RNA sequence: CCGAGGGUAGGGCCCGUGACUGGGGCGAAGUCGUAACAAGGUAGCUGUACCGGAAGGUGCGGCUGGAU
RNA sequence: UGGGAGAGGGUGGUGGAAUUCCCGGAGUAGCGGUGAAAUGCGCAGAUACCGGGAGGAACGCCGAUGGCGAAGGCAGCCACCUGGUCCACCCGUGACGCUGAGGCGCGAAAGCGUGGGGAGCAAACCGGAUUAGAUACCCGGGUAGUCCACGCCCUAAACG
RNA sequence: CGAUGUCGGCUCGUCGCAUCCUGGGGCUGAAGAAGGUCCCAAGGGUUGGGCUGUUCGCCCAUUAAAGCGGCACGCGAGCUG
RNA sequence: GAAUGCCGGCAUGAGUAACGAUAAAGAGGGUGAGAAUCCCUCUCGCCGUAAGCCCAAGGGUUCCUACGCAAUGGUCGUCAGCGUAGGGUUAGGCGGGACCUAAGGUGAAGCCGAAAGGCGUAGCCGAAGGGCAGCCGGUUAAUAUUCCGGCCCUUCCCGCAGGUGCGAUGGGGGGACGCUCUAGGCUAGGGGGACCGGAGCCAUGGACGAGCCCGGCCAGAAGCGCAGGGUGGGAGGUAGGCAAAUCCGCCUCCCAACAAGCUCUGCGUGGUGGGGAAGCCCGGGUGACAACCCCCCGAAGCCAGGGAGCCAAGAAAAGCCUCUAAGCACAACCUGCGGGAACCCGUACCGCAAACCGACACAGGUGGGCGGGUGCAAGAGCACUCAGGCGCGCGGGAGAACCCUCGCCAAGGAACUCUGCAAGUUGGCCCCGUAACUUCGGGAGAAGGGGUGCUCCCUGGGGUGAUGAGCCCCGGGGAGCCGCAGUGAACAGGCUCUGGCGACUGUUUACCAAAAACACAGCUCUCUGCGAACUCGUAAGAGGAGGUAUAGGGAGCGACGCUUGCCCGGUGCCGGAAGGUCAAGGGGAGGGGUGCAAGCCCCGAACCGAAGCCCCGGUGAACGGCGGCCGUAACUAUAACGGUCCUAAGGUAGCGAAAUUCCUUGUCGGGUAAGUUCCGACCUGCACGAAAAGCGUAACGACCGGAGCGCUGUCUCGGCGAGGGACCCGGUGAAAUUGAACUGGCCGUGAAGAUGCGGCCUACCCGUGGCAGGACGAAAAGACCCCGUGGAGCUUUACUGCAGCC
RNA sequence: GAGCUAGCCCUGGCCAGGGUGAAGCUGGGGUGAGACCCAGUGGAGGCCCGAACCGGUGGGGGAUGCAAACCCCUCGGAUGA
């Protein structure tokens, strides 16, 4: 579950913190953490391209195995489940029988001292990776890549699952996160479960602080700026919107599909998404 | 209170420095001005 | 030393009262409708929820203390 | 000790019919709805027919004046975990019992909180009729909700 | 308009009299006492509070009386703001 | 001769303001032409978490010494951070480079751009981070971890001896990490000693004393001790660590395991080298053969890469160890020892300031370390004071008004005023005690009160010792003493009741606004399937994100509680393969120019022909909107009810003279002797109302209202006192302003407010301290207002383009 | 031109002292088992008081200033956005 406090401060009233009982290992692979160069919002070029950007805890990247289609065959041990700055699922630590050692992202149910493998005769089980065109049709999976030998691209978030709809061709139909049916090509991988920390969404940040730990600086509503600065800027007193609520840069922010029309993966997306 | 010049000789020579000006366009043509004025200081002195 | 009591300060309970406000009872010589008693003209009653000038309606479940 | 019946409860799975929606086909002048109608849907190809897919809820025949539970209440099918109850043997214990102010637990529906889910249905709501009027009954829509997990609520013509 | 600072208050006054009081008068529907009204008169006097930024005004308690106006709606090189 | 003209010169204000913190001065003696100001002595005062000491920036000779005083120095000057001259900065170990990387910068390959140029993995550069070997004392007028002394250490080269499969820019380990809390043992620093050393002192009534005053240490290789940090050993298998690998990783087996051992560090001791006071005497000598010991306190520093807990999950690369590849295995490397070798730059002095940033020797600003003692609960607070440093670069008088900063005040006590503005009151600690309401945390230091010094006596536990003495620490119970007063001085909340707004902590208009504004957790809508949407860029490339719908972007709303109604006709957005309109292009009935002709050239109807717009539908936590008239009930009054006009539909819950109410000080109630305010009500709401959210809400607020208690010079209503000015004398000596002036009152006149015109009145000449009514006083070519076919910012269904998108 | 200022990036440093006493853990009570209750321990927090440090609330002074934003008194934050 989720983790509340006593009332002892205004803010802890309400702030909420993951309880980290599925976590196992306090510290981080030390050949596989590299140094993540905190951008602030800033690129190249030097400017803001993001707003709202920066401050928070430093972090060290822990290099995450989205292939795995890389050791076809060779099983691995669950060593361990850790923290992970990087992401809101947590990542379980692999002791493989080569001997390598590598990261995924936990599934849901993932035990320590648990076998997984991964290939076309890897069995249906819990954090086992498989191309789609094996995976029974039925079954939720995840971080599924969406073409072949690119890399896991769907179903990285914690909670998040994609399930398998059908079987058309060289191809099956997903129904991903969002409700959208999708068609994947059947040999892109996916690791059969969900992912796992599903409470995650249930946290409450609690105060201003906990958004700055995260390096989300304040936000600020165009309609409290000038007409220099947002389409909602200006007005004597409070001032409704005026006009269709804009964005900073003048398109409109309410209902405006803004997908590419031509794009080629249409030709693949069954059915847009829901809610 | 605390006022605009705070000297800093780092800052001076990589700011205002011969090296900097000879990299960019519009440096060597502030040198080129300054030579053709006569100036005695192409360029701000700095102890290092 | 204790000490009637007086003094300062903060509490608890009760009683009288108060602009105004809530429903209740009774009065009957009114206005609106007709909710219930016949299958009372939508069987009724019911806990609850939402709603309507009003009696009331409807939903969900329940009872027969329901006519044929 | 031995045996029996049962929708008693809890958990995880799975089956088929049907409704709705979407994809394909085929086809055209209405369909739907009522006491009669209209709103509604339909030449932007509906209804009726065939194939495919998706999803939720409830389980037809068996089913009955039936069965089970302390009550509320429980109904497709498989398994696991588990309660109560009856019978025959008359083997063990030796009044160890009855009740029960307080207490604790359970407690239909509706309602509430957080998060899923959402096909059908349907408060509120919108429209059509009915009517003297019709904030209703009847018709076309339709959101909470009805469903699942967890926590509250603790009511009833909770009745025999 | 190459600037004459604008409401109210405080302080400091000074002047006019169409006089609020005190002084002197005529008439009265002036018995007395107390008033009404008009004339003469500017020497002095003309209170303390509650409300509002207020000037004004209402109100409390008094008073012989609680006057009304001018001085750049007197006075910010005097203060307040 | 005027341009608030330009440059320069010199006046006026004027011997006026001022001479830069109110920390403070006096005298004696010297020097000298000249002395309040320079040097010396004595007395006084100020700083002492500095106003003392060290370091980094920045400054650039300001350092030392001699000789000087024109200018600089707010006066003076014989002095100086000033003038002239001479001297002064010494490193293998301290800082930087000949080492490593961080952001960033540059950039073989590569990509992009009219040119200039933009990017870009590797590499390179880049430090106050990593790494790396020096401590104490002495010496100079001036440098010292640099010279000297004592004791240590590092690297490179060569040689010798031993040992080993040696060898790397390649593989691996390591380097290598957060916040809060914190153990043990140390050290830095400190207090005490009746003990050790010491020049001396006996005052003024007493004291020859367990007297007074002074000091009682610093560094130090190997070894040893104490405390810690780090590290498991063996064998077999191996398909992983872009080759190899005995290393590392993985699996299994066996002894080991909170041990030891091995290794490293800190502290102690340590051969040895140093230092060494007060006082007296002229920085030096003496004290002195100085003593150099014990107890107590004790870090935030050290052992350290220690321990624990927590979530926001906490650099890199080299040095280093190991592994092996080419190679090489007479080499190569490792260990010990020896000799040789060891370069470049900085080093003065200032450094919370008179030497840096502020035009000034400017009350301002400036990063790090040390920062003693006593007392007050603690402490870096407060008072005093050590070491050390100062008395602020004009003085002497006087004792007015007035100003400033401060002290007191009879009786009253907010009567002051827009407001208790301001100033009082309150005030630390200990104990007793404490309300509504509440989200159960709080409200709370609620409120309110009692205690507080010193003496004696009895006594409970702790630390260090040892279990004792001593020292130090936290208490208890008695009995007394003094004063007006015991946190006796300094530092240290006034409180309560009740509304508005915002939940809260935060943020903001550098330099007139700190708020009710912004932000904020949280709520909802919406976009985005990843070469995401979106953002920056012509592009390449980037951010988003090394993220993947429990995610990212945009918008509104703004903890939480109870809630969020009706209108989709207009605008927006979403959906709609039909129809209507629609450009280039396709098409070519037909028509034209020309030539004698084949031919060449032009126009050109039907029909075909996208998006968009029209059209159908959806959509409000999208832009937005949410009525009027007549009539009706046993008296009046009103209208549950009916009728009728209009609309897309006529404001629902809640709230309401409100941050909204014009009339308005609505009416009534409450508080007051009196209440335009405040609180509670009513509702004809000029002109509330539901995410530009509605109504509430404990806690919070340097926000804005209303009332009270306490207490006050706020006031009645003022008085006195203090210091710094104001004044007088000596020294230095500005400023705005200034047509020129020989510059009076009244009643008038005058461009309508006259020192300057008329009449009359008044008036001897010139200053000093004072006050502010006039000189339409000074300052700023009016900000208001208008005008100019003047400008700029912003808006849109103004016009016309452009990017972007289709 | 970011040596002032605004934001972000990399790498360092600073925050005396005192007060409150959350989770957790341990013991006890409690039950069929629990919830939970008491005590000790513990040491949480955009927690409390208050120096440094960061500010700039109210008032007074200053106004050709010590200062082209200063001074005194008072006041806000002070493990955190
Ligand atoms: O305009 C002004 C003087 C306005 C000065 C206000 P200011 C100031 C300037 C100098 C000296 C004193 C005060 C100021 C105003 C604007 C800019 C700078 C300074 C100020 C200072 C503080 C607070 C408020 C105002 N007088 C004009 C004559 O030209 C005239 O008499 C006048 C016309 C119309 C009204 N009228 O009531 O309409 C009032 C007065
Ligand atoms: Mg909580
Ligand atoms: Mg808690
Ligand atoms: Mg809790
Ligand atoms: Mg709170
Ligand atoms: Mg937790
Ligand atoms: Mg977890
Ligand atoms: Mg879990
Ligand atoms: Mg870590
Ligand atoms: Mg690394
Ligand atoms: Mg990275
Ligand atoms: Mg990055
Ligand atoms: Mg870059
Ligand atoms: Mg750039
Ligand atoms: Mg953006
Ligand atoms: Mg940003
Ligand atoms: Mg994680
Ligand atoms: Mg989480
Ligand atoms: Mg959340
Ligand atoms: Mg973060
Ligand atoms: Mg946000
Ligand atoms: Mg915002
Ligand atoms: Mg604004
Ligand atoms: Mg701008
Ligand atoms: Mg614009
Ligand atoms: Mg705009
Ligand atoms: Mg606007
Ligand atoms: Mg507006
Ligand atoms: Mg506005
Ligand atoms: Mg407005
Ligand atoms: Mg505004
Ligand atoms: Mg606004
Ligand atoms: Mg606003
Ligand atoms: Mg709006
Ligand atoms: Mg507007
Ligand atoms: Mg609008
Ligand atoms: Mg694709
Ligand atoms: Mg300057
Ligand atoms: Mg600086
Ligand atoms: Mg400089
Ligand atoms: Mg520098
Ligand atoms: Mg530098
Ligand atoms: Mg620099
Ligand atoms: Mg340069
Ligand atoms: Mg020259
Ligand atoms: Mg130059
Ligand atoms: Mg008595
Ligand atoms: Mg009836
Ligand atoms: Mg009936
Ligand atoms: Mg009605
Ligand atoms: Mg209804
Ligand atoms: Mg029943
Ligand atoms: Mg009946
Ligand atoms: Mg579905
Ligand atoms: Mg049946
Ligand atoms: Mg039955
Ligand atoms: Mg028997
Ligand atoms: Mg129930
Ligand atoms: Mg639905
Ligand atoms: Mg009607
Ligand atoms: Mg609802
Ligand atoms: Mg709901
Ligand atoms: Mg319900
Ligand atoms: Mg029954
Ligand atoms: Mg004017
Ligand atoms: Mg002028
Ligand atoms: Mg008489
Ligand atoms: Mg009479
Ligand atoms: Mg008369
Ligand atoms: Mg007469
Ligand atoms: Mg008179
Ligand atoms: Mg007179
Ligand atoms: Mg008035
Ligand atoms: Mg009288
Ligand atoms: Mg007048
Ligand atoms: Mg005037
Ligand atoms: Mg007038
Ligand atoms: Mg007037
Ligand atoms: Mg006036
Ligand atoms: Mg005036
Ligand atoms: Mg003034
Ligand atoms: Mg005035
Ligand atoms: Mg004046
Ligand atoms: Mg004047
Ligand atoms: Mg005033
Ligand atoms: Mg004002
Ligand atoms: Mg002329
Ligand atoms: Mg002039
Ligand atoms: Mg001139
Ligand atoms: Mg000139
Ligand atoms: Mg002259
Ligand atoms: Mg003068
Ligand atoms: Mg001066
Ligand atoms: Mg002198
Ligand atoms: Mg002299
Ligand atoms: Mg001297
Ligand atoms: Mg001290
Ligand atoms: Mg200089
Ligand atoms: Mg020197
Ligand atoms: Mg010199
Ligand atoms: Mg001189
Ligand atoms: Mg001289
Ligand atoms: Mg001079
Ligand atoms: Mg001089
Ligand atoms: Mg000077
Ligand atoms: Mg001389
Ligand atoms: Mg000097
Ligand atoms: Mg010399
Ligand atoms: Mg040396
Ligand atoms: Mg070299
Ligand atoms: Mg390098
Ligand atoms: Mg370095
Ligand atoms: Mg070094
Ligand atoms: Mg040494
Ligand atoms: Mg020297
Ligand atoms: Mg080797
Ligand atoms: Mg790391
Ligand atoms: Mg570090
Ligand atoms: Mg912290
Ligand atoms: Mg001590
Ligand atoms: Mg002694
Ligand atoms: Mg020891
Ligand atoms: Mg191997
Ligand atoms: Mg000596
Ligand atoms: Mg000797
Ligand atoms: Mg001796
Ligand atoms: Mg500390
Ligand atoms: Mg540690
Ligand atoms: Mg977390
Ligand atoms: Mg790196
Ligand atoms: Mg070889
Ligand atoms: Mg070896
Ligand atoms: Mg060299
Ligand atoms: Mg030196
Ligand atoms: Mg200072
Ligand atoms: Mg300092
Ligand atoms: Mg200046
Ligand atoms: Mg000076
Ligand atoms: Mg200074
Ligand atoms: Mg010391
Ligand atoms: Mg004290
Ligand atoms: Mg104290
Ligand atoms: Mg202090
Ligand atoms: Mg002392
Ligand atoms: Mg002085
Ligand atoms: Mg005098
Ligand atoms: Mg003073
Ligand atoms: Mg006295
Ligand atoms: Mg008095
Ligand atoms: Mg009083
Ligand atoms: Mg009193
Ligand atoms: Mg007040
Ligand atoms: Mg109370
Ligand atoms: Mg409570
Ligand atoms: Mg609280
Ligand atoms: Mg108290
Ligand atoms: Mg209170
Ligand atoms: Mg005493
Ligand atoms: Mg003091
Ligand atoms: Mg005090
Ligand atoms: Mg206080
Ligand atoms: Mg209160
Ligand atoms: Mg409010
Ligand atoms: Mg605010
Ligand atoms: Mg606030
Ligand atoms: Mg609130
Ligand atoms: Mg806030
Ligand atoms: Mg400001
Ligand atoms: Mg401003
Ligand atoms: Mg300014
Ligand atoms: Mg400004
Ligand atoms: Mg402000
Ligand atoms: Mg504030
Ligand atoms: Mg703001
Ligand atoms: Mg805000
Ligand atoms: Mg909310
Ligand atoms: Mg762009
Ligand atoms: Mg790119
Ligand atoms: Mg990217
Ligand atoms: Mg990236
Ligand atoms: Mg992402
Ligand atoms: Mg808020
Ligand atoms: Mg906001
Ligand atoms: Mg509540
Ligand atoms: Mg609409
Ligand atoms: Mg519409
Ligand atoms: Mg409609
Ligand atoms: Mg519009
Ligand atoms: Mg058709
Ligand atoms: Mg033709
Ligand atoms: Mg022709
Ligand atoms: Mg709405
Ligand atoms: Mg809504
Ligand atoms: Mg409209
Ligand atoms: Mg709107
Ligand atoms: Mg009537
Ligand atoms: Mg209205
Ligand atoms: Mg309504
Ligand atoms: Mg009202
Ligand atoms: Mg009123
Ligand atoms: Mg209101
Ligand atoms: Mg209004
Ligand atoms: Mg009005
Ligand atoms: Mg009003
Ligand atoms: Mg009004
Ligand atoms: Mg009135
Ligand atoms: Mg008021
Ligand atoms: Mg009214
Ligand atoms: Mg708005
Ligand atoms: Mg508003
Ligand atoms: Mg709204
Ligand atoms: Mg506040
Ligand atoms: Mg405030
Ligand atoms: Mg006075
Ligand atoms: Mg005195
Ligand atoms: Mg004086
Ligand atoms: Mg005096
Ligand atoms: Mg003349
Ligand atoms: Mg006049
Ligand atoms: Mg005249
Ligand atoms: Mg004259
Ligand atoms: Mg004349
Ligand atoms: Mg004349
Ligand atoms: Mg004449
Ligand atoms: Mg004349
Ligand atoms: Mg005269
Ligand atoms: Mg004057
Ligand atoms: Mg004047
Ligand atoms: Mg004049
Ligand atoms: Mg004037
Ligand atoms: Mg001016
Ligand atoms: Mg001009
Ligand atoms: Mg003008
Ligand atoms: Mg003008
Ligand atoms: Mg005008
Ligand atoms: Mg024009
Ligand atoms: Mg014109
Ligand atoms: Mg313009
Ligand atoms: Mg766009
Ligand atoms: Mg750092
Ligand atoms: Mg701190
Ligand atoms: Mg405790
Ligand atoms: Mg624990
Ligand atoms: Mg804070
Ligand atoms: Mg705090
Ligand atoms: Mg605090
Ligand atoms: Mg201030
Ligand atoms: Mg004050
Ligand atoms: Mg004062
Ligand atoms: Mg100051
Ligand atoms: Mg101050
Ligand atoms: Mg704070
Ligand atoms: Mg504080
Ligand atoms: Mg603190």
């Amino acid at each position: 579950a989720v983790k509340k406090f006593k009332p002892y401060t205004p803010s802890r009233r309400f702030m909420t913190v993951a309880d980290f009982s599925e976590i196992t290992k306090t510290e981080p692979e030390k050949s596989l953490v590299k140094p993540l160069k905190k951008t602030g919002g800033r690129n190249n070029q030097g400017r803001i391209t993001v707003r709202f950007r920066g401050g928070g805890h430093k972090r060290l990247y822990r290099i995450i195995d989205f292939k795995r289609w890389d050791k076809v065959g060779i099983p691995a041990k669950v060593a361990a489940i850790e923290y992970d700055p990087n992401r809101s699922a947590r990542i379980a630590l692999l002791h493989y029988v080569d001997g390598e050692k590598r990261y995924i992202i936990a599934p849901d149910g993932l035990q320590v001292g648990q076998q997984v493998v991964a290939g076309p005769d890897a069995p249906i089980q819990v954090g086992n990776a498989l191309p789609l065109r094996f995976i029974p049709v039925g079954t939720v999976v995840h971080a599924v890549e969406l073409e072949p030998k690119k890399g896991a691209k769907l179903a990285r978030a914690a909670g998040t699952s994609a399930q398998i709809q059908g079987r058309e061709g060289d191809y099956v139909i997903l129904r991903l996160p969002s409700g959208e049916l999708r068609k994947v090509h059947g040999e892109c991988y996916a690791t059969v479960g969900a992912v796992g920390n599903a409470d995650h969404k249930n946290i409450v940040l609690g105060k201003a602080g906990r958004s700055r730990w995260l390096g989300r600086r304040p936000h600020v509503r165009g309609a409290a700026m000038n007409p220099v600065d947002h389409p909602h800027g200006g007005g004597e007193g409070r001032a409704p919107r005026g006009r269709p609520p804009a964005s900073p840069w003048g398109w409109q922010t309410k209902g405006l599909k803004t997908r590419k029309r031509r794009k080629p993966s249409s030709r693949f997306i069954i059915a847009r998404r829901k809610k | 209170m605390k006022r605009t010049w705070q000297p800093n000789r780092r800052k001076r020579a990589k700011t205002h420095g011969f090296r900097a000006r000879m990299r960019t366009p519009g440096g060597r043509k502030v040198l080129k001005r300054r030579r053709q004025k006569g100036r005695w200081r192409l360029t701000p002195a700095v102890r290092k």
